[PDB]
Order: structure tokens, then C-alpha cells, then sequence
């Protein structure tokens, strides 16, 4: 499988490592998918470019 | 806040909901955001339209 | 300027094509972009494949 | 209802802000989807990573 | 590498095959990625939901 | 018409130029689309942000 998670920019490289693990583990056990077949990427979005209800996170 | 899954078709409808909840609970566990702003988008791709090493998933047993 | 909208299944054929011009004029309007440069394609995701707070639209 | 715009880098922060709610309202209008659920992701792509007719946005414009 | 191509409807399963093969080969000779490392998926869009300049591929 | 690549960072911009060309070249050779309707979105992902087997690409020695 393949996961693209869109996140706002306020996370450290350690949190990001812990999240790729968590997401990979979730797919392994909701679906019986092998881990080595799961590619996870984080698409980090600046808060001025992430919109929720017409309003930026930055606002 | 938004999780997009690209994966080969054929998984049960109940596997699909097991995934949606499992991935939400990963983000809420690990980042600590509120499940409310979590969106999980599942993209079934048919085995004739998903390729590995230049070969369709179908010719690969998939 | 390319746009992708993820929409849960069930929209009319009339209101989908209607969505495209709306989203296109919004970018022309905001970011001063020529019409012939904006492509808008709608991605039609089934209700059992769109998740909100760990739950499916079906539920 | 999630929107993702792929666009060449360089747009101003006010133009970006202007784009999010512009797309949000347009969706609320025509589809009747509450602002509550219209997420708008904006992705800048460097000129050297955007392609028109197989050419980079740097060498074209 | 991972590749998503957005294509309009009307393509053969056989035409879809040679595209996956072609998208894969181009990635091998361009960035020297081994072919078995490239994942390709075509995400197909009906002509009525793919818009150019505010109007769908139906006209 | 729109091709999107998700790939670990580290490649030269000269290489991304070949990639954009080669991908478009391949998509007009095969399904007869016009060059001028093809857009290539290239999205680099840092080592720290890309994962395989639950390990980051940096820990697998990739970028």
C-alpha cells in the first residue's frame, strides 16, 4: 500500500519517525498487509497554505 | 489531518473501515490531534491500473 | 495551477461540471491566473472510502 | 470535501490566503457543503520541479 | 519512486499496460531507479469530471 | 495528463529536468496525448519524511 499524510509544519524529525511507524503498524493490523510493502510519506504543509473553512491555520 | 491511501483493489468493505479507524487512531495517538479534523481517503486502484517493475498488478498475481 | 477535489460519491453530472467552473474562476480571481492554465479534475471517492473521525460516511 | 492545489512557487501570502476561502466558498455554493468540512491544501512546487510540455517552469517561465 | 498519473477515460487495459511500462522505463533511465523500485498507479477520471478552463473534457 | 512523482530527496535539478521530459515523452509516445496538455508535478520527500517497513529512509541508507 501507499500512504501520503498531509500534516501542518509543527513536527520534529523524531515525531515524524514515530508517525511513519504508527501509520505502518495501523495498516499491518487493520489489513493483513506486510510492513515491508507499505510506503509512507509525509507531505508537510506550511500553516499559511493549510485551509480549514476558508481560514488558514495561520489565522 | 488528511491521510490518503493508494492501494490495490479487492479489500473487503469491513477491512476498509478497519483501516480508516486504525489510521485516525494512529495520528490521534502519535501527534495528539483531535480525531475530528482527521480525514482518511481510500483510493482503490484496479489491478490493471497499478504497476510494479513495469508490470500490471494483475500479471503479478495481484 | 492544477486543482484536485476529493468528493464523496453522489453528485449530479450537472453540479459536478458546475463545480469545475466555480473552482476555476476562484483561482483566476484570487491569484490572477489565465483560464487556459487551470485544470480541475474531481476525484470521486465512494462513501465507504471517505473517513471522518475514524468513521465512514456510510456509518 | 478536501481540495489540493498544485501551483508554481512564488505566490504571495495574501494571494494564498485569498485562494483558500475563495475555493471554500465556491464549493459551499455549488455543492452545498458546509465550510466546516472544506479543507484546502496548497502546495508550492519549485520552478525546477514543475513541468509544462516536458520542460521545467524555470526554462519556460 | 511512486508515480500517479491522472488520465481521462477511454484507455484500454492494454494501453494502460504500456503506459505503466513507459512511465517506469522513463524513471529508470532518468533518475537511475531500478524498475522493481518504481510503483505506478493510474487514477482514472471520467471526461465529465476532468475540466480544462472551467469546462469538462466533454467540450 | 497530469503525472505526479513521490520520490526521496537527493536528486540533482538537472536530473529532475530529464525526469520531466522523459515522463512526458513516454506519455505522448504511448497514448497519443499532446505534449502541451501534460503537466509533471515533482514532489521530493526528505529522508526524515519517507518510510519503508516502518523505518525512515534515512535509517535505510537512501538519501
Amino acid at each position: 500500500p501507499n500512504i501520503e499524510m498531509f500534516v501542518v509544519e509543527g513536527l520534529s524529525d523524531q515525531q515524524k519517525e514515530k508517525l511513519i511507524d504508527a501509520l505502518t503498524a495501523a495498516t499491518v493490523e487493520a489489513i493483513d498487509a506486510p510492513a515491508d510493502s507499505i510506503r509512507v510519506w509525509l507531505s508537510e504543509i506550511p500553516a499559511k497554505q493549510f485551509g480549514i473553512a476558508g481560514k488558514s491555520v495561520a489565522a | 489531518s488528511i491521510i490518503q491511501v493508494f492501494f490495490i483493489a479487492g479489500r473487503t468493505d469491513e477491512q476498509k473501515e478497519r483501516l480508516i479507524g486504525a489510521l485516525t487512531d494512529a495520528a490521534v495517538k502519535t501527534i495528539g490531534i483531535d480525531r475530528s479534523d482527521v480525514r482518511v481517503i481510500l483510493k482503490d486502484i484496479p489491478n490493471t491500473e497499478y504497476g510494479i517493475a513495469g508490470k500490471t498488478a494483475k500479471s503479478l498475481g495481484r
